[PDB]
């Protein structure tokens, strides 16, 4: 019993879409978070995925085309155009995801205001002390999660982030070491993304469902001598 | 033809800072070459395709971009890097260069050491008569300059001649050479180099008396 | 500017009891783990003790849990350490250092250090013995004093170069050492050449002049 | 569907919990083949490449080319209140690289059909390596291993051939210059030794050469393949 899956039967030998759901031999489908689009066609030139006017997952098999919608994506409309054939017929399939405007969780430490992407909080680390060391909170408490959680760091950062992170701090006197993200939430489905604007790097992750038990950790970023670091909680049950 | 846009002209910056230059091209370009040039000597290759850094290249230099953005960036910014930088493109013919990027690399604000000279007693003879004037080894590169003969100034013939930034000590020098006729030369007494710059309010001032 | 200034250390006895301060400036003390680290003759360091930002909670390594105790007072930014019962082996330079969690307890700011000696040797002033017979070699010996420092100049500070200070060394609870100053043939004997050496712990100064044999 | 195994563990050759062995199941993909698998993944993630994880399924394709027979990628399965184990690993063929190893090593994981050690060509020259490629069907391995730099980033990039006429050479991605689709690529790393390579199959619609360039030192060199067919 599945669902979320569109399948595209164009040969001979789940919602299925055939030739009857293209308008003048185009298909604009709309795909959505964590969709799955499946095609069984003969493809023109066997491949696809390119620009008209971004595949994270694409698995192309003999007159069979797998792919999965990608989580975060900054574009208007970044589509992909597969143009197959079958019987004597050239038919056009436009993916396209659904545009919305996700709000990054986090701390935006740089500057530029004119950002391909939304922090939730920032903290301009330019404007902080020398020789300091200020704290940026984030904390998340929903039932489902569904959230991308990062920062825009002008500098360096500390660790890598968000693949490593680093312990929350002891209120005795202990140490706190760096962790695989993978281990600390104890989740499995962690996206990783990244990207840069001139200066900044911004690395995120996207977390989806609930996770076992209310978690929290540190990542640090440092830009000539002032320095920053965000600490995110994210609360289970 | 490609137009190949380099800014800053003039990049700024202080030891260890984290610098980037911007090689924008009129229409698209599939590489980028970089070179280096300091005063005295030829261009020298340095970032070869895009990315790739030339022979003896320190590694905190670094290229990148693609289409019609490139760059060049260093980590650390270390004295020795103070030159003009280049970007060469050949995607089409013709191949052309970039107007170029000097990098001024910032110092302890240096005063210049100036020094007058009045003209040689075998210029006299010959009926001609020029004063020199040194400005060397000073920061920031902001500087002026002017003649006051006997209090009055007298920019008619003066010649200013400027060197870039040294790579050893980050420091800039200027000449300055005021011509006179003998006739003229002889009119006078006080002859004066007045020089205004970041290091003092009041100018720096070097002048001879012919007694 | 970010500034640390330990005080206090001098020489203890077998067994005596000193108090370390350190005076923090330029920056907000409560914020900062703050740390003694202490580095030996075999110059190596190793951490005393340690205190959170709120002086809360503290670590002491087994080595000296119970005999130290480390304390802080945010209001006067001042960071102090109670050491009792101390042994030869504390004898080290003592170093006032900082950590935050925010650095990843990144010790980024250190003091110039105070010396701590734990021994019961008495205080003995020192023994100036000249030594004499190109650039001819001159030499100073120190010996048997107690305890470190000793300076030693030549002519005053003004002859500086070719001027070899080697460290001292326990003869037998005594300190020994030796300077070798180096000049031409022609200033010696012709110009007088001359060490100064000061113990400052048995008020004491010593000018021996370099005669020939 | 011809090409496609099916793991039912949850409520197109269809294998079930029978054909586990001690409650694995060593799967052999071969290179023209798919694995679907349907059952609720232990820690929701697998495979210790392109694989999709959507929902309660699974989909991993074969890679080209597998350096250690051991490799693998495990997933674990629990239905029914038991622990199913899945091991999945391409079947070993000890393919050749049709390139040049500019690289001095001898101990590598890969083999190369030319070669030519970089470290001992004249500093400030730049010599040639070709590698030609001639059948009407491809099934092979083109990429090299050099020991420094590598331009441009081959062999998603790749250098056009030289002209005759005093006409520029531009870098272009390979999948416009041989004109192909589905184009794997493969990366590896032994020491300093960088491997950089990419697979073909199938024929291609016109002769077509390109050119990737190693330098090391003041040393370089470049490779020169050419593929034909029609
Ligand atoms: C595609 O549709 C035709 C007609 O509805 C059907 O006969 C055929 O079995 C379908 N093929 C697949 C793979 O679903
Ligand atoms: C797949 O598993 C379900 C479990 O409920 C079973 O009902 C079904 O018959 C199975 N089908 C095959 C082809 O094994
Ligand atoms: C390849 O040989 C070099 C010889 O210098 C050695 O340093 C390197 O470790 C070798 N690589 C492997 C994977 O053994």
């Amino acid at each position: 019993y599945p669902h979320n899956i569109l399948f595209t039967n164009l040969t001979n030998d789940p919602k299925t879409y055939n030739e009857s759901n293209f308008v003048s031999n185009v298909l604009e489908v709309e795909l959505n978070d964590g969709e799955l689009f499946v095609l069984a066609c003969e493809l023109i030139n066997k491949k696809c995925f390119q620009e008209g006017k971004k595949s994270n997952k694409i698995i192309y098999h003999k007159n069979l085309t797998i792919f999965k919608a990608p989580f975060y994506v900054t574009s208007k409309d970044v589509n992909t155009e597969c143009t197959c054939k079958f019987k004597n017929n050239n038919y056009k399939i436009v993916l396209k995801p659904k545009y919305e405007k996700k709000v990054i969780h986090g701390c935006n430490f740089s500057s530029n205001v004119s950002s391909k992407h939304t922090f939730t909080d920032s903290l301009d680390i330019s404007l902080v002390d020398d020789s300091a060391h200020i704290s940026c909170n984030v904390h998340l408490s929903e039932p489902k999660y569904n959230h991308l959680v990062g920062l825009n760091c002008p500098g360096d950062i500390i660790p890598d982030c968000f693949f490593q992170v680093y312990q929350p701090e002891s209120e005795e006197l202990e140490p706190s070491n760096i962790v695989y993200l993978d281990s600390q939430i104890n989740i499995g489905d962690i996206e990783y993304y990244e990207d840069a604007e001139g200066d900044d790097k911004i690395k995120l992750f996207g977390i989806v469902g609930s996770i076992p038990k209310t978690t929290s950790f540190t990542c640090i970023c440092k830009k000539d001598k002032k320095s920053a670091y965000m600490t995110v909680t994210i609360d289970s049950a | 033809q490609i137009v190949l846009s380099q800014s800053p002209a003039i990049l700024s910056a202080s030891p260890g800072e984290k610098v980037t230059m911007t090689c924008r091209a009129s229409s698209s370009v599939t590489y980028i070459h970089w070179y280096q040039q300091k005063p005295g000597s030829s261009p020298k290759p340095w970032i070869q395709a895009t990315s790739s850094l030339a022979s003896g290249v320190p590694a905190r230099f670094s290229g990148s971009g693609s289409g019609t953005s490139y760059s060049l960036s260093i980590s650390r910014v270390e004295a020795e890097d103070a030159a003009t930088y280049y970007c060469q493109q050949w995607s089409s013919n013709p191949l052309t260069f970039g107007a170029g990027t000097k990098l001024e690399l910032k110092r302890a604000d240096a005063a210049p050491t100036v020094s007058i000279f009045p003209p040689s007693s075998e210029q006299l003879t010959s009926g001609g008569a020029s004063v020199v004037c040194f400005l060397n080894n000073f920061y920031p590169k902001d500087i002026n300059v002017k003649w006051k003969i006997d209090g009055s100034e007298r920019q008619n013939g003066v010649l200013n001649s400027w060197t870039d930034q040294d790579s050893k000590d980050s420091t800039y020098s200027m000449s300055s050479t005021l011509t006179l006729t003998k006739d003229e030369y002889e009119r006078h007494n006080s002859y004066t180099c007045e020089a205004t710059h970041k290091t003092s309010t009041s100018p720096i001032v070097k002048s001879f008396n012919r007694n | 500017d970010v500034k640390l200034v330990e005080s206090g250390g001098g020489l203890v006895k077998l067994g005596g009891s000193l108090k370390l301060s350190c005076a923090a400036s330029g920056f907000t003390f409560s914020s900062y783990y703050m740390s003694w680290v202490r580095q030996t003759p075999e110059k190596r360091l190793e951490l005393v003790a340690a205190i959170n930002n709120n002086g809360g909670s503290t670590y002491y390594p087994d080595t000296v849990k119970g005999r130290f105790t480390i304390s802080r007072d945010n209001a006067k930014n001042t960071l102090n350490l109670q050491m009792n019962s101390l042994k030869s082996e504390d004898t080290a330079l003592y170093y006032c250092t900082r950590q935050h969690y925010g650095n990843l307890y990144f010790f980024d700011y250190w003091g110039q250090g105070t010396t701590l000696t734990v021994s019961s040797a008495k205080t003995t002033p020192p023994s100036v013995y000249p030594l004499a017979p190109s650039m001819v070699t001159l030499g100073c010996l120190v010996k048997g004093y107690f305890p470190e420092p000793v300076t030693v100049t030549w002519n005053s500070g003004s002859l500086s170069s070719g001027v070899h200070t080697f460290p001292a060394v326990l003869e037998s609870d005594l300190y020994t050492l030796s300077s070798s100053v180096t000049v031409p043939s022609s200033p010696w004997p012709s110009e007088t050449v001359t060490c100064n050496v000061a113990h400052p712990a048995s008020s004491t100064k010593v000018d021996k002049k370099i005669v020939p044999r």
